[PDB]
RNA sequence: AUUAUAAACCAGACCGUCUCCUCAUGGUCAAUCAAGACUAUGUAGGGAAUUUUUGGA
C-alpha cells in the first residue's frame, strides 16, 4: 500500500500541523487517519494568512483540498519502513 | 548541482529535493516514500515566499506532503 | 588409481573408427538348418562408435524375418538401452516396451549386443548371467553378439544359449566364480551371423537420451520404466553422460 | 475484458468526438481553446480518448498585455502534444 | 595533399640518448644494466621526473621493480615517498590495497 | 579448396570455403588446417584441440607464471586433452573450457590470455561449424553447433538452459543442476504447482513455468514423399510450441534445420529457417527436395533424421525419425519418344484450303508434324504433352478444325491460364468463326446460369477447369455436356 | 489506442514543454508514465531570455504539461490490434 | 635456466530490445471461526467524473 498513508496512521496521537490551498494553517492533535486522506483534530491552532489568529476546540479537514500536512521526527527511520 | 544520470523514482530516493507547488511556493527536503499521487515524505520542511522580486523563508515542520497541487521535484544536493 | 582410467579411455575413444579398417572372423560353416542373422557395418560400426575401449557397453537388437528366406534374422534396428558398465561386465536395463514408436511393425526381439576385451569362445558368469536375467522365460532362442575388440580390429562373436544356461542364471548373477567353470565353455552355442551393407539400419535410443548412467549411478534403476525415442546413439564418454565432470570444473578447479 | 472498451473506438464516430474523427481522418482547420485567453489554430493528425490530441502547421495567438491593451504575438509551432484537460472548444472549418 | 613533418615540429622533442654496455655474458650484462637504469634512474628522480621504463617480457617487469626496489631502500627510500602524506597515504592506502 | 583456377583458360571463381574463410577473417592458413583436421570422425575431444591449432594462436606459450593454474585445471577440466601442460595447444583448450564454464581468474596473464579467446572463441567455431555444414557432416557440426551455442551464452550442455534467460533465480538454477533429471522433463510438465515441487523450490514455480512456456519447443513431424527415383520431396510440419518475448527470444528465433542419415554421419541437405513471432503456434510447413546415391537409391535406410536445432537454445535439438518403412521408389524414368526426320507435313495436306488460311506460315514445327498424322486426320485420342516455347496452341487448333471437319462442333479447351485464355479467345473469334461459317467461340464466364447458356448457345467454349468441372457436374441432367465431343484439355 | 502509448515508445529525446502555468524547459524525455509522468535530466528554468532559475533535474507530474514539442518530428502510432490476433492459435 | 602486443564471425527494419500505479491470475507464505506481504503473467483498467494524474484560470 501507499507508505504515507500508513505513516498518517500510526502517528494516531500526535501534535501534526497543516496547511491548505488558501495557507490557513494549524496545529493540533490526529484525531484519525484515512485512505483518502481525512484529518480530525483536538485543542486546534487556527493561524491564517489573514492575520486573525483564533483557538478552536475541534476541526475536521477534506484530505483532497491539502497541500501538506506536517508531522514530528519520532518516526523517521522505523517502525514503518521495515 | 551534482546528481547523476537518475533514471526513476525508486534510484533517486533519499535525496535533498527542491518540491514546487501550484502557488509558487518553493520547498526544499529529503525524500522518505514514493507514492502514486507523489504524496513524498519530506525529511524536513522549509517553504519559500515572494510577493505579487525576492525570496523569504519558512521552517515549521517535517511533512508528509500531498499530490494534488505539485508541480515537479528537483534534486539540490545529495546525503552522506 | 581410478581417475587415470576413464579419461585415457575417452581419449582412446577416439581411435574407435579405426577398429573397424580391419574386420575379420575366423568363418565356421554356414547351415541352413539353423537361423542366420544379418547385421549391418552401419549399426555394428555405430556401436563401435560408442563403446569404450575397456569397458562392456551393451545394447538389444532387433529386427525380422525377410519373406526371401523365413529362417534369415535382419537386424534393421539396435535398441541401445539404460545400463551402467564396468570393466568386463555389465547391468542393463529390462526388455524395453518399444510399440509406441513408429517401424515398429512386428519387430520380434532378435536378441541384444555387447563389447568386451577377452576373445573367448564362449560366454562368460558377466555375460551369461545377465543374459538369463533379460530372457528368462521371455524368449529363450534369442541370441548375443559379443563384439570382441583390440587395437586395428573388432570381430564379431555371435553367442546362442542353452536352456540349462538360463536356471544358472537365476541363481549365480551374484558372485560365483567357481560355478562358470563347473558350467563351463559350454553352452555357447556358436550361432550363425553375416556382416552386410546391402542392408542398414537404426537405433531406438533411450528418450531421455543418455543410455550410459555411469556418472549418473543413483538414477539407474535395473529393473525400471524408460521411455524410447528413434535417435542417434551418443558416445560412452560424451558430455551428456559425464554430466559430474563439468559441475566439478564449475565449482572452480583454479581455487 | 476486450469487448468492454473496444465497443467504445464507435464511441467515438456516434458521440461528439465524431466531428473531430472526421476532421483527422480528412486533416481540416480548427480553432482550437484554452483556459487563459487563448486561441490556437491547426489540422488534425491523431486522435485519442480524452481530447489529449495531436496536429500540425500550428499558430499560437494570445496576449501579454502590461497597461490595458492587446498584443497578440504569434509563432509557428509543429507536431505537439496538447493535454486534454486543457481544451474546451474545437470546431471543423470550411 | 601530403604532410611530411619532422621531429623538428614536436610538442616536446625527443633528447635521445645511449648506454652502450661494454659487457658480454648475460647474468653480468643483465646486472650492469639493472645499475645503468639505477644511476639514470637516480639522475632523473633528483629533478622530479616522473618516469616510464620498459623492457622485453611480463615475468621481466617484476623482477626489475623488485631490484630497482631494492636498490634505493638501501640509499634513499625517502625522494620516491618525500611528502608528508596525511592525505596522500589515505590515497595509497585506498587504492593499493583494494 | 578455397577458389576455382584454371593456369591457361584464366577463369577465377570463389568457393563455398573461401566465401567462409573472408566473412570470419580466417587466416587461410588456419583455414587450411581446419579443412584438413575436421574430418567426417572428428569428435568433441578433437574438436577443442582443431580449434587450439587455429592460427590466430601461433604466437601464444605456455609461460611458467600460469602452469600452476593450469595444473590445477587440466586434472579437472571437463573436455579430456591429447597434449599435456607445456604444449601451448593444451592451455588453449584448457582456456576455452574455462570460459564455457566461466572461470575467471586470479593470475591475470591467464585471463588476459583467455580474454582474447573471448572475444574470438565464437568466431572460430562459428566457422567450424559453417565448414562441417559446407562438407555435410554430422558428428561435429551437432557437436559444433553445440559448442557454437556454449560459446555464446558461457555455459557447457549440462548446465541447465534456465540460465540463459536473464530473469530465473540462481537458488532455482542450482537445484536443476544437482537433480540429475533430464531436462525435456521439466518442460514436458504441465502445472506450475508441479514444477514448484519438482524445482526444490515451491517459491517460484510459477515464475519457472512462465519461464518454460518462454522456452523454444515444437512438435515438429516431417513425412518425407518420393517425387521419382532419385528425387525426395520432404513435407516437415513445424510447430513452434513456445511463448515469444522480445526482450527474451529476439526479432527472430532461427533454426538450422538438418536431415541427416540413419547413422547421423552425414547432412544430406540443410537449411537455416528463421522462427519469426508470427510464425509461433502456427501449424507451418516446410519442404525440400533431396535427390540420393546410387548405392542409397538401390537399398534405402529405415530413416534419416530430420533435426532443427536452435542457433541459440540449450538442449532444443529436436530431432524426429524420417520415416522410411517400405518407401518403394519409382521404376527408373520412363523414356521420351524420338523425333524422327519428316517434316513434309504442312497446309497443304490438310484437306479444305479455308482451314488454310488461319496459321500465317505454311509448314508446320518439328514436333508438330511428328503428331500431326494422329492429330489432323485420324479421330482417335490425343496426347501431345511438350514442349514450352513450340506450338501447343497450334496442335489445339488442328484438333479443334478436324473436329470441325465432321460436322462435331462441340468444343471445349480447357487451359488453366484465364489470362492467356482471353487473349486466345480474342485471336480465335477472329481467325475462325468466319471460316466454319458461324461457330460461336465463348470464354465462360463465373456464374453457373450464364456458363450453361453459354454452353447450349456455343460452339467452342473456353473454360477454366474450376469453370468448366462446375457446369459439368449436373450432367445427368445439363444433357449439353453429356453430348460434349471433343474436348482440349491444355496444360 | 491512448495517445499516452504514442508517447511511451520515445525513449531520450529533447523537449521544450509548455506547462500549464507557462515555463520552457530542454530536458531529455527517458520514459513517461500511462499517468503522463516523465523524467527530464537536464534542465533550463522560468519561474514566475526568461531568467535562468539555476536547476538540472526535473521529474514532472503529469497534471502539469500544456504542450509537449519538438522530440522527433514522426508519424507512427498503431499496437494492441496486432497482438490480440496474432495469439489466437489454438483453441 | 624462463619469450614482446594485438584486431577480428554470425539474426536488424515488413517488427512495440523497456515501464509507475490499482484489479484479477495461479504458486507461495505469515496467519484465524473466511481475511494480509511477495515473486510472476499483461489476458484487465487508469475523464471510477467529488479524496489527488485531466481543470478553478
Amino acid at each position: 500500500n501507499g507508505i504515507p498513508v500508513k505513516l498518517l496512521n500510526e502517528a494516531q496521537g500526535h501534535i501534526v500541523s497543516l496547511e491548505l490551498t488558501t495557507g490557513a494553517t494549524y496545529r493540533g492533535k490526529l484525531v484519525e487517519s484515512e485512505d483518502s486522506m481525512n484529518v480530525q483534530l483536538r485543542d486546534v491552532i487556527a493561524t491564517e494568512p489573514q492575520g486573525a489568529v483564533t483557538h478552536m476546540d475541534q476541526i475536521f479537514v477534506r484530505g483532497s483540498q491539502i497541500k501538506f500536512i506536517v508531522v514530528p521526527d519520532l518516526l523517521k527511520n522505523a517502525p514503518l519502513f521495515k | 548541482i551534482q546528481v547523476a544520470h537518475s533514471s526513476r523514482l525508486a534510484n533517486l530516493i533519499d535525496y535533498k529535493l527542491r518540491v514546487l507547488t501550484q502557488d509558487g511556493r518553493v520547498y526544499i527536503g529529503q525524500l522518505m516514500a514514493f507514492d502514486k499521487h507523489m504524496n513524498l515524505v519530506l525529511n524536513e520542511c522549509i517553504e519559500e515566499r515572494v510577493p505579487k522580486i525576492k525570496v523569504e523563508k519558512r521552517v515549521l515542520g517535517l511533512t508528509i506532503l500531498r499530490g494534488e497541487q505539485i508541480l515537479s521535484t528537483v534534486v539540490e544536493d545529495k546525503p552522506l | 588409481s581410478s581417475k587415470n582410467e576413464w579419461r585415457k579411455s575417452a581419449i582412446a575413444n577416439t581411435l574407435l573408427y579405426l577398429r573397424l579398417k580391419n574386420i575379420y572372423v575366423s568363418a565356421d560353416d554356414f547351415v541352413e538348418e539353423q537361423n542366420v542373422y544379418v547385421l549391418p557395418k552401419n549399426l555394428l560400426k555405430k556401436f563401435i562408435e560408442i563403446s569404450d575401449v575397456k569397458i562392456q557397453v551393451a545394447a538389444f537388437i532387433y529386427g525380422m524375418s525377410a519373406k526371401d528366406h523365413p529362417k534369415v534374422k535382419e537386424i534393421k534396428t539396435v535398441v541401445l538401452v539404460p545400463q551402467l558398465g564396468h570393466v568386463g561386465s555389465v547391468q542393463i536395463s529390462n526388455i524395453p516396451d518399444i510399440g509406441d514408436l513408429p517401424d515398429t511393425e512386428g519387430l520380434e526381439l532378435l536378441g541384444w549386443i555387447h563389447t568386451q576385451t577377452e576373445e573367448l569362445k564362449f560366454m562368460a558368469a558377466s555375460e551369461v548371467a545377465t543374459h538369463s536375467k533379460l530372457f528368462a522365460d521371455k524368449k529363450r532362442d534369442c541370441i548375443d553378439i559379443s563384439i570382441f575388440s583390440t587395437p586395428g580390429s573388432v570381430s564379431l562373436s555371435a553367442y546362442n544359449l542353452t536352456d540349462e544356461g538360463y536356471q544358472w542364471g537365476e541363481e549365480n548373477k551374484d558372485i560365483m566364480n567357481v560355478l562358470s567353470e563347473g558350467f563351463e565353455p559350454t553352452f555357447s552355442t556358436h550361432a550363425q551371423l553375416l556382416l552386410s551393407d546391402r542392408i542398414t539400419g537404426n537405433f531406438i535410443i533411450p528418450s531421455g537420451n543418455v543410455w550410459n548412467y555411469t556418472f549418473m549411478g543413483t538414477a539407474f534403476n535395473q529393473e525400471g520404466d524408460y521411455n524410447f525415442k528413434y535417435g542417434i546413439p551418443l558416445e560412452f564418454y560424451n558430455e551428456m553422460h559425464r554430466p559430474v565432470h563439468f559441475l566439478q570444473f564449475s565449482e572452480l578447479a583454479g581455487d | 475484458r476486450a469487448e468492454l472498451e473496444e465497443l467504445e473506438e464507435f464511441e467515438f464516430k456516434h458521440g461528439p468526438m465524431s466531428l473531430i474523427n472526421d476532421a483527422m481522418v480528412t486533416r481540416t482547420p480548427v480553432i482550437i481553446s484554452l483556459r487563459n485567453n487563448h486561441k490556437i489554430i491547426a489540422r488534425v493528425k491523431a486522435f485519442d480518448r480524452h481530447c489529449n490530441m495531436v496536429l500540425e502547421n500550428v499558430k499560437e495567438l494570445w496576449t501579454e498585455k502590461k497597461g490595458k491593451n492587446v498584443i497578440n504575438r504569434e509563432r509557428f509551432i509543429s507536431k505537439l502534444f496538447l493535454r486534454g484537460d486543457s481544451v474546451i472548444v474545437v470546431l471543423k472549418t470550411p | 595533399g601530403l604532410f611530411y613533418f619532422d621531429s623538428s615540429f614536436r610538442p616536446c622533442p625527443l633528447s635521445q640518448q645511449f648506454c652502450g654496455i661494454k659487457e658480454r655474458n648475460s647474468l653480468k650484462k643483465l646486472k650492469a644494466m639493472n645499475d645503468a637504469c639505477y644511476e639514470k634512474v637516480l639522475e632523473s628522480i633528483n629533478e622530479g621526473n616522473q618516469i616510464i621504463v620498459f623492457v622485453h617480457s611480463r615475468k621481466e617487469t617484476s623482477r626489475t621493480a623488485t631490484w630497482l626496489k631494492n636498490k634505493f631502500a638501501e640509499e634513499n627510500i625517502t625522494h620516491k615517498l618525500t611528502k608528508n602524506d596525511a592525505g596522500s597515504k589515505q590515497i595509497l592506502k585506498t587504492e593499493a590495497a583494494n | 579448396e578455397l577458389v576455382l583456377y584454371d593456369a591457361e583458360n584464366d577463369v577465377i571463381e570463389a568457393t563455398d570455403l573461401g566465401n567462409i574463410a573472408s566473412s570470419f577473417y580466417i587466416n587461410h592458413a588456419s583455414m587450411d588446417v581446419y579443412n584438413r583436421e575436421l574430418d567426417e570422425h572428428t569428435t568433441q575431444i578433437d574438436l577443442f584441440r582443431i580449434f587450439s591449432m587455429s592460427e590466430e594462436f601461433k604466437y601464444v606459450s605456455v609461460r611458467y607464471e600460469e602452469k600452476r593454474e593450469l595444473k590445477q585445471l587440466l586434472e579437472k577440466a571437463p573436455i579430456p586433452i591429447r597434449e599435456d601442460i607445456d604444449d601451448p595447444l593444451a592451455k588453449v583448450n584448457v582456456l576455452l573450457q574455462s570460459y564455457f564454464s566461466q572461470l575467471k581468474f586470479e593470475g591475470f596473464a591467464l585471463n588476459s590470455d583467455i580474454v582474447f579467446i573471448h572475444q574470438n572463441a565464437g568466431r572460430l567455431l562459428r566457422a567450424m561449424f559453417e565448414i562441417c555444414l559446407k562438407r555435410g557432416w554430422g558428428h561435429p557440426t551437432r557437436m559444433l553447433l553445440n559448442l557454437c551455442k556454449s560459446a555464446t551464452t558461457k555455459m557447457w550442455p549440462t548446465n541447465c538452459p534456465l540460465r540463459q534467460f536473464k530473469t530465473c533465480p540462481v537458488e532455482v538454477i542450482k537445484r536443476l543442476e544437482a537433480s540429475t533429471v533430464p531436462w525435456g522433463d521439466y518442460l514436458q510438465l504441465e502445472t506450475p504447482a508441479e514444477v514448484g515441487r519438482a524445482i526444490r523450490s515451491e517459491k517460484y514455480g510459477k515464475q519457472v513455468y512462465d519461464l518454460l512456456k518462454r522456452f523454444p519447443k515444437m512438435s515438429v513431424t516431417c513425412n518425407a514423399q518420393p517425387i521419382t527415383r532419385s528425387v525426395m520431396r520432404f513435407n516437415i510440419e513445424i510447430i513452434a510450441d513456445w511463448i515469444w518475448d522480445m526482450n527474451v527470444h529476439g526479432s527472430l528465433e532461427p533454426f538450422l534445420l538438418m536431415l541427416e542419415d540413419t547413422d547421423g554421419d552425414s547432412i544430406l541437405y540443410y537449411d537455416v529457417l528463421f522462427i519469426t513471432p508470427d510464425i509461433v503456434g502456427h501449424e507451418f510447413t516446410l519442404s525440400f527436395t533431396y535427390e540420393l546415391k546410387q548405392h542409397n537409391q538401390n537399398n534405402l535406410p529405415p530413416n534419416f533424421f530430420l533435426t532443427l536445432i536452435s542457433e541459440n537454445w540449450w538442449h532444443s535439438e529436436f530431432e524426429i525419425p524420417v520415416s522410411f518403412n517400405g518407401f518403394k521408389l519409382p521404376k527408373k524414368f520412363p523414356p521420351p519418344t524420338p523425333l524422327l526426320e519428316n517434316i513434309s507435313i504442312s497446309t497443304s495436306e490438310l484437306g479444305n484450303d479455308d482451314f488454310s488460311e488461319v496459321f500465317e506460315f505454311k509448314t508446320f514445327n518439328k514436333i508438330q508434324s511428328q503428331v500431326f498424322e494422329s492429330l489432323y486426320n485420324s479421330n482417335d485420342s490425343v496426347f501431345v504433352g511438350s514442349g514450352k516455347g513450340t506450338g501447343k496452341t497450334a496442335m489445339a487448333e488442328l484438333a479443334l478444325l478436324n473436329h470441325w471437319r465432321q460436322n462435331k462442333g462441340r468444343a471445349v479447351y480447357i487451359n488453366p491460364s484465364g489470362e492467356k485464355i482471353d487473349f486466345l479467345l480474342s485471336d480465335w473469334n477472329k481467325r475462325f468463326s468466319h471460316l466454319a461459317g458461324g461457330k460461336i467461340i465463348n470464354k465462360l464466364g463465373n456464374d453457373p446460369s450464364l456458363n450453361l447458356k453459354l454452353l447450349a448457345k456455343s460452339h467452342v467454349l473456353l473454360a477454366t477447369p474450376v469453370q468448366f468441372e462446375l457446369l459439368s457436374r449436373r450432367w445427368r441432367q445439363r444433357k449439353n455436356i453429356q453430348s460434349l465431343e471433343l474436348m482440349i484439355y491444355d496444360d | 489506442m491512448k495517445l499516452v502509448n504514442f508517447l511511451k515508445k520515445l525513449r531520450n529525446e529533447q523537449v521544450t514543454i509548455e506547462l500549464k502555468n507557462g515555463t520552457t524547459v530542454w530536458g531529455t524525455l527517458q520514459s513517461v508514465s500511462p499517468q503522463m509522468n516523465a523524467i527530464l535530466t537536464d534542465v533550463k528554468l522560468t519561474l514566475p531570455s526568461d531568467n535562468i532559475a539555476s536547476l538540472q533535474y526535473i521529474n514532472i507530474r503529469g497534471n502539469t504539461i500544456r504542450q509537449i514539442i519538438l522530440p522527433d518530428s514522426l508519424n507512427l502510432d498503431s499496437l494492441l490490434v496486432d497482438q490480440k490476433q496474432l495469439n489466437s492459435l489454438r483453441r
